[PDB]
Parts: C-alpha cells; structure tokens; sequence
C-alpha cells in the first residue's frame, strides 16, 4: 500500500540523429578498367554485360537516395510560415526557426549541425563521379521550416489535414492531456514550462557545440563512402600479377598477343574491385534505406503528431518534436515530460463508505497519513473524494485492501442546507 | 542533353574545336545552354517560373515539356516545394 | 571467434533489472524515475489501458492471479516440450557454423592447381612455376573469403533488423503498454516480461 | 441490432523469440590464403588492399 | 464544431482567476442551483 506520486516535472529536450541519404556515385567501368585504351576495351567486351549491371545498381542507389530524402522531408503539403510576431506564450523557438539575417535561411542549430560535419573532380577521379542530390540544402531547410511553422502554429491538425491555428499554450495543454496530465497543470505553471523549454534548447545548442562525437553517425556515413572510393581508386595501382599496373606501359612495350594476356590479368583485377565496391554500396544503401524509413516514421509520428510509443520519440512521456536538417541526415529534438520530485504516499484500491466500494474514475486514492484524497497519477493534486470523482461497483466485502473513508456527495449536503427546516 | 560535372564554357570550346567525343551535336541557340551544379544542360530553355518537378536533373533543377510562348519545348526550372500558406496564428 | 562484450551474466543482470523495474513500478521507470506502486493497482491501470474498468480486476483479482500463474507454468512446459521452440536462435548459430565450415573446407580445393597444400607446391617446384600454382590457389581462396564476407554482411544486416525490432519490443512492450495490435502479443496487451537467451 | 459482449476473460501468456546478435568472427587472410608462406604472401601483396 | 452551453458538468474547477493567463469572464451555468430555485424557492 505504498505509491510514489510526482509533485514536480521537467521539460526535457533530447536529440536523436538519423542518416537519411548517402553520397550518390556514378562509375564508368570503361574508364576505370581500361582508361583511354581501345585494345583493353575490346578485351573487356568479352566479359559480357557486367557494366550494365554495375551501372544499373549504382543508378538505382542514386535514385534511392533522392527517394529517401523525399520520403523523410517532403511530408508537408504547403510551405507554412510562422507569423511576423514571434510570440508563442513565452516559448522561445529562435534557435530552431530560420534565421532571416544569414544568406542561408537556416536556424542557428542547423548552422551548427552543417558546420560540424565535413565542378572540378580533383580527387578520386578515375571514372568516379559524384552526382548532386535533387534537393539542395536550401530546399531541405525550406521543408524543415515548413514543418516547424506548421507544428508551432497548428499542432497535429496540419499533419492530419488542413492546418488549423491554435494558441501554442493551448496546444501544449492538449499535449499535456495526451501524456495524462490535466490542462490546469500547464496553465498554472506556464511560465515555468516555458523557462524550462528555453533552458533545454540552450543546453541542446551547448551539447551539440561541445561534444566532438555528437554527430558521429552522419560523419561515419561520409567516412565509409570516402573510404570505399579511396580503396576503389587505389586498386588501380595494383598489378594483380601483371608486369605493370599502368596500361599505357603494357601497350607501349608489348605487341598485341602478350599485351592481351597482361591486360586480361588487369581486367580481371579491376572487375573484381568494381564488383566488390558495388556490393558494399548496395549493402550500405540498404542500411541507409532502413535508417531513412525510420526517420520518415519519426517525422510522421513525433513531429506531425504525438506518439504514445515509449522511447520512440525521446526519453520520457512524449510532448512534441522538432526536426532539423543536417548533411545527409535529420536531427530530431524530442521534447518530453519527465516526472520529478516524487513524494511518498499510502494508497488503497477503493473506499468503503456506506457498504459500497468506490473506485477512482481518473486517478488514484492517496493518503497524507491523516486524510484520504484522489490525485491524478502523473502529478500530485489532492482532491476531496466525492461521488463525482469516484464510481460505485459492488460492496466492501470483495475488494482486497479496501479502506474505510468518507465519500462526500454534494447533492445530499446541498439539499440539507437548502430546505431541512421549511420554516 | 546534360553533360555531367562540366562547365558550359568547356563544352562549348570542345564543340567548336571538334574535340568532344560523342559526334552528335545538340544545336545551341545561345539561350538554351544553361549551367547547373549537375552539369551543362543543352537543349532546354531555363525559365523563372517554378513548377512541380517532372524530370529530375539535380541540384534543385528539374525539366519538363511545356507549351511556352505559343510551340512546346523542354524547359528547365527550379522546382516548387509547394504552395505557401500563412497560418492565421494569434494569441 | 571474439567473445561478446556483455557476458551472459551481464545480460541476465540487465534482464533482472527490467523485471524488478516493471514489477515494482510499471511504466514509470521506463518514462523517468521508478515510482513504486502495488502490483494489483498496476494491473488495474493496465486493465483501464485495454478498456476494462478497475473493479473488474479488483473483484476478480484471485482469478487473474491464478490464470497468470497457470499461464507461466504452461510457458515453461511449452518451452521444455517442443524441440523447435527456439528454432530462430539455433538457425542463426547453424548458419554461422555452416559459413565457417564451408570457408575452412574451401582450403582443401585445388582450383586447378596441382595440389591444395601450399607446402607441397613450395617443396616440389622452383619459384617460376610455384608462383603460377600459388596464384591459382590465391585466386580461389580470395574468392572464398569474399563470398564469406558478403554472406556475413547480409546476415548481419538481417540480425541488425531483428535486433532493432527486439529493442522496439523492449521499449514498447516491457517499459510500457502498447496499443499496437499484435505487436506485443496476441490479444489486448497487458504487459510483457523479457528473458535472455543465447544470441537473443 | 445484434452484439456479442464478453462475460469472462483469459490472461494469455504467449512467447516471442527474436535474435539479437551473431557470433563475432575475425579472419586473417594472410594465414587463410597463404599460411606460413613468405612466397605466397609476396604474391598476395600484388592483389592490393583486399 | 458542436457548440454547447458551458456548465459545471462540462468543465472542472482548479485554482482562482488570478493565475491563468488569458482567462475570460463568462457565466458557467450550474444546473442544480437553477433547479432547486425553481423547485422550492417559495414553499407556499
Ligand atoms: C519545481 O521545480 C522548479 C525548477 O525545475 C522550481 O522552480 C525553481 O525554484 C527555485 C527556487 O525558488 C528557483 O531558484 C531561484 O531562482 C532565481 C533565479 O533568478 C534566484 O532568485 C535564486 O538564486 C534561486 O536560484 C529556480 O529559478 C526555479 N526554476 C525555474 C525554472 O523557475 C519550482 O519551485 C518547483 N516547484 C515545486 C512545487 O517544488
Ligand atoms: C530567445 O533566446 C535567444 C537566445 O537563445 C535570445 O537571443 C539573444 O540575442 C541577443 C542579440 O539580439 C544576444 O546578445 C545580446 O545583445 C545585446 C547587444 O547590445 C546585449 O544586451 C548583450 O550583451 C548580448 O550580447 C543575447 O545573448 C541572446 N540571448 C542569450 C541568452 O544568449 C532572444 O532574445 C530570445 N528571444 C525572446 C523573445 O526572449
Ligand atoms: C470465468 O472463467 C473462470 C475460468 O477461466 C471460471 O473459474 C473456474 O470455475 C470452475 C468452476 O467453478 C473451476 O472448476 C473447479 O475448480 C476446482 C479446482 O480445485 C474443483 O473444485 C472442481 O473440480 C472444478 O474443476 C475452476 O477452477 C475455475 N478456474 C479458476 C482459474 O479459478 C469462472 O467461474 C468464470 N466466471 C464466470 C462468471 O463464468
Ligand atoms: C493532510 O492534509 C490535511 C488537509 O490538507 C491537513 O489538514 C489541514 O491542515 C491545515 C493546516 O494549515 C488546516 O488549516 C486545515 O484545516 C486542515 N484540514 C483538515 C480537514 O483537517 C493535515 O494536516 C495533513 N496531514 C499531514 C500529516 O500532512
Ligand atoms: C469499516 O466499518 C465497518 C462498519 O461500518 C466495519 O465493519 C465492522 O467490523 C467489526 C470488526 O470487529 C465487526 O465487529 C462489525 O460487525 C462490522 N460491522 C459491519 C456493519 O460490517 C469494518 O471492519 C470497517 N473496516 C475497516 C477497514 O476499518
Ligand atoms: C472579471 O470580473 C471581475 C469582477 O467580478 C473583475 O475584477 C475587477 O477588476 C476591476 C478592474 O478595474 C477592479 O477595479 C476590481 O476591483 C476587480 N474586482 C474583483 C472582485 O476582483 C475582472 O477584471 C474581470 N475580468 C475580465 C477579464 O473582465
Ligand atoms: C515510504 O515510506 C516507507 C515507510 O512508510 C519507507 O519504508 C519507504 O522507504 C518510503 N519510500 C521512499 C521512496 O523512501
Ligand atoms: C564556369 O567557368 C566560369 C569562368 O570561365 C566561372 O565563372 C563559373 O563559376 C564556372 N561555373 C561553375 C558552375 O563553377
Ligand atoms: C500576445 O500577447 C502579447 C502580450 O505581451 C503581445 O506582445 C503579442 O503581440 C500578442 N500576440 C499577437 C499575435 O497579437
């Protein structure tokens, strides 16, 4: 018969980082394998349509990355804008909304994220080219700005249909109802909630700035792609048993009937290298597709709505979420309600008043030692136990641990005070 | 035709010197040659009007076949992300 | 074979922590500090979660407890009796064992060389022909290794998907109550209990 | 105008089994391909950084 | 949209008017007081 009831709370903002896309690459085998050699190209024709398979696989990956970005970010029908007056009931969204001053209309956090992660193809070029993404960073920033404006000005209604305006304190009161806390808790503690949220956003900025390994996932994706390409280019210097790794030396030194043998050795080596590279790219692209599907689900369920899934949209009872763009990824700021300062109480399943058992409608019976109250479970707010607060079912002889206490019916008291006397 | 990852000046100098390898030539009117980050686009008239993306080229630029200035030609354009909507937020 | 970073004792300790938390505090330890609650009250609130009033549990508390205990006994009997109960984990182990067996057995292949034993090649022949035979063998063994690594990468992707699903199940079924149909068992989800198993 | 209402219930405990990890393996190619042979190792160097 | 008269059955009370930001004065119609009045205000 012991229960710990929260008496305070904390608005905790956490960060999740999800890769969405990967560098798009295109590879011409005829240059990589046999660069600027007709002879080696004729020898390469004998290996069949391996090049068609490699080209198709890389093109599929390239289209898939644009598809990933489109699925994660282009979930909004209309580019929404915040009002000219940036007042939202004391909530300061200046660090997540676009900064109009700078040449790029990105929030300060987006600028930090983009700075942290790091037409001449100077490096790695042996037929390897990098195709640009279909959506520039400005377009992704515009989509993210639309998402912030929509969620700030209309809550979940823009996700579920037309964007219906609502004052932000009312939106947060309804999210409070969503987690299981009454609206008066927010409205009575509005200033505290706003201050906690603003401090949390400041701590998010400080945490992203300070920790070098904050954005390790996106940098890991970039590093893996850079490695893969470096290894692919470096395999050209290998001989694979041939007299030389330079095709021009082979063609300059030897007649055809032995240059063909050496060039066939080299072709086998380079084809093996390309097949390995394409296979690793396909596997990593599958991984990034899984990550992008997760990011799209997070955008749908955390940003465009409120999620009852535990730990899906941050640690704690999910209140709301804010997306931010990052190079080849998305960063969700998960705003959650964390109970705090729990207090010790005695509890009972039901209250025996007149031989009838009384159960809470929405709450739990608690006791401060001397008196019994009904309180909502996620915040301590003791109330007098009344027939309006409880419902009756059965008698006192069935429930285990039932405790005798008075249940105050209002109507009987009122009728007594009203016309007991009549004269 | 998009020549990927090359400046339009280099492609033009290659065409005039007959160095460029694909022997076919897309006729250049002087207004249908456009520079994108994806490469040099020859044969499409860039327009300031923004439309929903139809044929993605890259770097925010798409292209589509549209009835422009009365005859139909391939135009290139920066894609529109969507219609704007200013929510009537108030206290 | 490299050992896992968490021994079976550490996984058992984590699972014990999860059981103690969910038994003594319900969903509150998942969502923040662990707030104690009597277990009948916790199950009454889960009953409210599925759409059944608290008095249904409190009036039928003994029946619910007896049904739960009988169900756990049937779980023990079902796991003990059925040989194919744990087929997934055994399948993972069998696939890894196969892959390694095939990788080792590819060494006995010649791939066109005069012998599969490198020492025989080096003992019999001079360099300029032992090199040819050893290059044939190198090509064969490199192909075998590439195939093995590719299968391991694909299977590792599959196991990563399975582990992500398991983590989501731990988050939503154990640390809370899920309204997702058939996600946390068949029927209206009341609660869940994790147990460790080899590689799962 | 017909509805079936439950009058009793059953507390059903079911089992789900999910793999989480797989045996970790490490492979030295220089032993597998060319075990204890310098000559084969020099030949293997020509294949690059596989 | 389904407008209803604001009543004590429709709302719940917590705190006083000096705390909530943007509170608006308006009548909340309790049914029981009105009924008791109509019922036996006079007695004769
Ligand atoms: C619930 O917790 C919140 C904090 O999460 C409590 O509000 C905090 O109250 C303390 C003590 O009154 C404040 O500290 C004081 O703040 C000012 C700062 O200028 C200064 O005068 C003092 O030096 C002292 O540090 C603290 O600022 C305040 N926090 C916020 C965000 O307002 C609140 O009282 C708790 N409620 C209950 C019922 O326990
Ligand atoms: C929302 O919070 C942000 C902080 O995240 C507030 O930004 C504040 O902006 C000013 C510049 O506009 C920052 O610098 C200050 O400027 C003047 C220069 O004359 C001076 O008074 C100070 O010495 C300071 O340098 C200021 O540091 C920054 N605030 C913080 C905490 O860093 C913004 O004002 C907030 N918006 C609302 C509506 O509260
Ligand atoms: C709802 O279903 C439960 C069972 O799921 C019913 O409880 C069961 O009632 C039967 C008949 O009374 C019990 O069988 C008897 O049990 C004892 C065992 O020692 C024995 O005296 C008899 O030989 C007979 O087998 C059964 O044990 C009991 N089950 C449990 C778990 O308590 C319950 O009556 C049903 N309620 C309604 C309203 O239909
Ligand atoms: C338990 O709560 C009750 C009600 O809040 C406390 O009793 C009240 O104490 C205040 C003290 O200022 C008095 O003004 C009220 O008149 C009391 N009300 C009643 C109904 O007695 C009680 O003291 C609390 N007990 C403990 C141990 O916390
Ligand atoms: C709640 O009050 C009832 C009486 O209203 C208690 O029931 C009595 O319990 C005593 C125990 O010695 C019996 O001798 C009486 O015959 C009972 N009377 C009735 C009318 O049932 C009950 O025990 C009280 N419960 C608690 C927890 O205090
Ligand atoms: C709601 O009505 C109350 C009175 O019932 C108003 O409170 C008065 O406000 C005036 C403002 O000039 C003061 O001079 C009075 O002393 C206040 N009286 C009391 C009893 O508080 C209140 O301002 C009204 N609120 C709104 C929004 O109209
Ligand atoms: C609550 O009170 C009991 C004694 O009534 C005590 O044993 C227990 O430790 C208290 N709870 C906490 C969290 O301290
Ligand atoms: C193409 O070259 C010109 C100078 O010849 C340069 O100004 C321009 O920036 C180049 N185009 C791109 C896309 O860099
Ligand atoms: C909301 O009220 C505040 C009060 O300080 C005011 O500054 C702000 O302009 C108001 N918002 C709108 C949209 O009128």
């Amino acid at each position: 018969n012991s229960i710990a009831i929260p008496t305070n709370f904390t608005i905790s903002v956490t960060t999740e980082i999800l890769p969405v896309s990967m560098t798009k690459t295109s590879v011409d085998c005829t240059m990589y394998i046999c660069g600027d050699s007709t002879e080696c190209s004729n020898l390469l024709l004998q290996y069949g349509s391996f090049c068609t398979q490699l080209k198709r696989a890389l093109t599929g990956i390239a289209v898939e990355q644009d598809k990933n970005t489109q699925e994660v970010f282009a979930q909004v029908k209309q580019i929404y804008k915040t009002p000219p007056i940036k007042y939202f009931g004391g909530f300061n969204f200046s660090q997540i909304l676009p900064d109009p001053s700078k040449p790029s209309k990105r929030s300060p956090i987006e600028d930090l994220l983009f700075n942290k992660v790091t037409l001449i193809c100077a490096q790695k070029f042996n037929g390897l080219t990098v195709l640009p993404p279909l959506l520039t960073d400005e377009m992704i920033a515009q989509y993210t700005s639309a998402l912030l404006a929509g969620t700030i000005t209309s809550g979940w209604t823009f996700g579920a249909g037309p964007a219906l305006q609502i004052p932000f304190p009312m939106q947060m009161a309804y999210r409070f109802n969503g987690i299981g806390v009454t609206q008066n808790v927010l409205y009575e503690n509005q200033k505290l909630i706003a201050n906690q949220f603003n401090s949390a956003i400041g701590k998010i900025q400080d945490s992203l700035f300070s920790t070098p390994s904050a954005l390790g996932k996106l940098q890991d994706v970039v590093n893996h792609n850079a490695q893969a390409l470096n290894t692919l280019v470096k395999q050209l210097s290998s001989k694979f048993g041939a007299i030389s790794s330079v095709l021009n030396d082979i063609l300059s030194r030897l007649d055809p009937p032995e240059a063909e043998v050496q060039i066939d050795r080299l072709i086998t080596g380079r084809l093996q290298s390309l097949q390995t590279y394409v296979t690793q790219q396909l596997i990593r692209a599958a991984e990034i597709r899984a990550s992008a599907n997760l990011a799209a689900t997070k955008m749908s369920e955390c940003v465009l709505g409120q999620s009852k899934r535990v730990d899906f949209c941050g640690k704690g009872y999910h209140l709301m979420s804010f997306p931010q763009s990052a190079p080849h990824g998305v960063v969700f700021l998960h705003v959650t309600y964390v109970p705090a300062q729990e207090k010790n109480f005695t509890t009972a399943p039901a209250i025996c008043h007149d031989g009838k058992a009384h159960f809470p409608r929405e709450g739990v019976f608690v006791s401060n030692g001397t008196h019994w109250f009904l309180t909502q479970r996620n915040f301590y707010e003791p109330q007098i136990i009344t027939t309006d607060n409880t419902f009756v079912s059965g008698n006192c002889d069935v429930v285990i641990g039932i405790v005798n206490n008075t249940v105050y019916d209002p109507l009987q008291l009122e009728l007594d005070s009203f016309k007991e006397e009549l004269d | 035709v998009l020549y990927q990852g090359v400046n339009c000046t280099e492609v033009s100098v290659a065409i005039h010197a007959d160095q460029l390898t694909p022997t076919w030539r897309v006729y250049s009117t002087g207004s249908n040659v456009f520079q994108t980050r994806a490469g040099c686009l020859i044969g499409a008239e860039y327009v300031n009007n923004s439309y929903e993306c139809d044929i993605p080229i890259g770097a925010g630029i798409c292209a589509s076949y549209q009835t422009q200035t009365k005859s139909q030609s391939i135009i290139a354009y920066t894609m529109s992300l969507g219609a704007e909507n200013s929510v009537a937020y108030s206290n």
